[PDB]
């Protein structure tokens, strides 16, 4: 038994190469497999090995190599995307003790966006008709920027696959609580 | 491409409850597994078209599963506890590939409270674009939100002329909490300038939010509804 | 221990 | 195909009169798999007998034991009582005490 | 050098409810474990004093896949009367077996996998563990099947791992009874049956494991005539017998003499009248 999977958080920019280890109990032949879910729904299947042929691609463009040798079996892409943000459960099946699936510890990822012309803004929005709120909107702000009276949500990612123009968000003198550039 | 029925379940503490999976056709064989929240998920319990073959041994005889007729499942949990609380999984393989992969369903969350005093629908509201940002990046961002909804089991689309679009939309990945006690939502749709300025296009934020139980208060069931808001192209 | 049995 | 059983009639530990022993029934080489085994005792069937789990041979024959806990003496008669779909009629062989 | 073996028979009962599976599972000269479809516990019973030791998790797991094995070869039932077209009120029998095989290491010295419809060989797998062996035309049909899917590096992997990987805790676990041998008891009896002639039976008992050489000899020559031997009998308290008859003529008993070969013994003992 004992599926182990060291990396239990990653946070990347988009772009980058990703690597993501599962290792088994040193003396088995199993059953292989990657799993992604998102926060909403279940798992979909990514990769799967026992076959014959060390490396593996999946979808998503996501690649698993196994060395037998290291006993491993590493989830790879070569560019993340910026909709990889999920859990990444390995999963195998002892063949000798049923064929159940025991799943890993389960590896968090995030990836933030390599924001290229930066132009933060902040803009209110026009009330509803059967509303009594006003909305802030925190926009095409960088990366690293941190969002910190009796509220502010997190920021979230939206792209315009027509423009291929990608820029943050953020709901909200009301971001004065957060740090914002002079500019 | 497993089916399972409901996708989210709220009962109180101490009842009976019960969950239907519904496989791919000619796959012989049935998993389920218990994920809890933020972990692995954990084997229950798998059969081969015709019986239970094997039970993890540390859940007790309360959790009934069947596969009556090898096509769909039934999952019965009997003296509900709060520390049942999970997602429960469906899987589905074939037993003839070697791989032998699992495929898993939508999944099952189930919440398990003390009482049913915390359940409340949320409002739902559509904010237009300010001319500020269109007169500075033209393009226009909407702004959806949901206030004063519980529990966090809720599933917001757009939809634009009546087709789901998910381009240019942005949506909080969880809930948070108004009073960290009724939760808050909010997302977002982001368009060019000229689909704003005309008054032609409909733009519409719904927010999907998850008969049989007990209604005591004075006022609407909070069942599972969709709280929809509307805006329209502005000049 | 007992072994996987495949089908015909 | 069909192959006819080889039935031996033996005990576990070397015959001593007044001691108790075991008496067992060794049936072999036999197909199909279904068959009938009882052990008489002066041509009365023994009621307490259990038996081996079923198995078989490199050459896909099964092979049983049947055995029971009896005490010999010098003139009671045991013998093992064999139904086989291969045999037109049921056959029975003797136990000798020294075979 | 020690092997582990599995066995399996399922025997169709028309109209008689499902078919009886019975599933036993050997070391080289000692059964462990055993299932019966019809039997009330529905589980994987153990049949060794040693093989106890293992967990509820180990038991839960042998009884789920011995129970998928017996639905599995039902359903192969019913593919084996339309594979060969026949009558679907019949009865038959299906069989199967497959181990592996360890040396003094601890090592990996062979693997074996075979199946049997109505006492004949059906499909096979190689001494290479990665191809098959299809007995006739409806076999290759399920040969097809099982190498459309890579059943070969399945079993492979199986026989060179978990079936040798567990085969060493089997024998660690109960090394006081499986690793060791008992030497056999050997005396000799006397039996005329007419005033000239006499029977000479030589006796092994209480020996294990069960393989064992008995050769009667004449003033040093190996004699077969007149000869009748038995094949190794089990006394069901973990021991074997077997004896060796020879008629021999009155007054020349003195000249025959018995050999006993078995590994308990270091030297063959020679016994004579």
């Amino acid at each position: 038994q004992s599926v182990t999977q060291p990396d239990i958080h990653i946070t990347v920019s988009e772009g980058a190469s990703l690597e993501l280890r599962c290792n088994y109990s040193y003396g088995a032949t199993p059953y292989l497999f990657w799993y992604v879910q998102s926060p909403g729904q279940g798992l979909q299947l990514l990769l799967k090995y026992f076959s014959g042929d060390t490396l593996v691609q999946g979808i998503k463009g996501f690649e698993a190599e196994f060395k037998r040798s290291q006993s491993s079996f590493n989830l790879r892409k070569p560019s993340v995307h910026w909709s990889d943000a999920a859990e990444y459960f390995c999963a195998v099946g002892f063949t000798g003790g049923g064929n159940k699936l025991t799943f890993g510890t389960g590896t968090q990822l995030k990836v933030e966006l390599n924001i290229q012309n930066p132009d933060p803004a902040v803009y209110q929005l026009r009330d509803s008709k059967s509303s009594d709120k006003s909305v802030c909107l925190f926009t095409d702000f960088d990366s690293q920027t941190n969002v910190s009276d009796s509220y502010i949500t997190d920021k979230c990612v939206l792209d315009m696959r027509s423009m291929d123009f990608k820029s943050n968000s953020a709901v909200a003198n009301a971001f004065n609580n957060s740090i914002i550039p002079e500019d | 491409g497993v089916s399972q029925d409901p996708r989210h379940k709220i009962t109180k503490r101490g009842q009976n409850v019960t969950f239907r999976c519904d496989p791919i056709s000619e796959h012989n064989r049935l998993y389920w597994y218990r994920q809890t929240l933020g972990q692995g998920p954990e084997f229950l319990t798998y059969f081969q078209n015709e019986a239970q073959l094997e039970k993890s041994r540390l859940l007790s005889d309360r959790f009934s599963a069947e596969r009556p007729k090898g096509s769909f499942s039934t999952l019965e949990i009997q003296r509900t506890e709060q520390g049942d609380s999970a997602m429960y999984l469906c899987a589905s393989s074939d037993r003839d590939r070697v791989p032998e992969t699992q495929y898993f369903g939508p999944g099952t969350r189930l919440l398990v409270l003390e009482d049913l005093k915390n359940v409340f629908p949320p409002e739902v509201a559509v904010f237009e674009p300010s001319e500020a940002e269109i007169s500075h990046t033209q393009k226009a961002t909407l702004v959806c939100l949901a206030t004063g909804f519980y529990p966090d089991h809720v599933e917001l689309s757009w939809w634009v002329n009546g087709k789901e679009v998910h381009s240019g939309v942005c949506t909080d990945p969880q809930p948070l909490k108004e009073q960290p006690s009724r939760y808050a939502l909010s997302s977002r749709l982001r368009v060019s300038a000229t689909f704003w300025q005309n008054p032609r296009n409909h733009f519409r934020c719904q927010v999907q939010f998850y008969e049989n139980d007990e209604w005591t208060q004075d006022r609407a069931k909070p069942v599972t509804q969709i709280v929809s808001a509307e805006a329209w192209g502005r000049a | 221990r007992y072994p996987l049995t495949f089908g015909w | 195909i069909q192959r006819t059983p080889k039935i031996q009639v033996y005990s576990r530990h070397p015959a001593e009169n007044g001691k108790s022993n075991f008496l067992n029934c060794y049936v072999s080489g036999f197909h199909p798999s279904d068959i009938e085994v009882d052990l008489l005792k002066n041509g009365e069937r023994i009621e307490k007998v259990e038996h081996s789990d079923l198995s078989f041979s490199k050459d896909w024959s099964f092979y049983l034991l049947y055995y029971t806990e009896f005490t010999p003496t010098e003139k009671d008669e045991y013998a093992c009582r064999v139904n086989h779909v291969t045999l037109s009629q049921p056959k029975i062989v003797k136990w000798d005490r020294d075979m | 050098s020690h092997s582990m073996r599995y066995f399996s028979t399922s025997v169709s009962r028309p109209g008689r409810g499902e078919p009886r599976f019975i599933a036993v599972g050997y070391v080289d000269d000692t059964q462990f474990v055993r299932f019966d479809s019809d039997a009330a516990s529905q589980r994987m019973e153990p049949r060794a004093p040693w093989i106890e030791q293992e967990g509820p998790e180990y038991w839960d797991e042998e009884t789920g896949k011995v129970k998928a094995h017996s639905q599995t070869d039902r359903e192969n039932l019913r593919i084996a009367l339309r594979y060969y077209n026949q009558s679907e009120a019949g009865s038959h029998t299906l069989q199967m077996m497959f181990g592996c095989d360890v040396g003094s290491d601890g090592r990996f010295l062979r693997g074996y996998h075979q199946y049997a419809y109505d006492g004949k060989d059906y499909i096979a797998l190689k001494e290479d563990l990665r191809s098959w062996t299809a007995a006739d035309m409806a076999a290759q049909i399920t040969k097809r099947k099982w190498e459309a899917a890579h059943v070969a590096e399945q079993q492979r992997a199986y026989l060179e791992g978990t079936c040798v990987d567990g085969l060493r805790r089997y024998l660690e676990n109960g090394k006081e009874t499986l690793q060791r041998t008992d030497p056999p008891k050997t005396h000799m009896t006397h039996h005329p049956i007419s005033d000239h002639e006499a029977t000479l039976r030589c006796w092994a008992l209480g020996f294990y494991p069960a393989e064992i050489t008995l050769t009667w000899q004449r003033d040093g020559e190996d004699q077969t005539q007149d000869t009748e031997l038995v094949e190794t009998r089990p006394a069901g308290d973990g021991t074997f017998q077997k004896w060796a008859a020879v008629v021999v003529p009155s007054g020349e008993e003195q000249r025959y003499t018995c050999h006993v070969q078995h590994e308990g013994l270091p030297k063959p003992l020679t016994l004579r009248w």
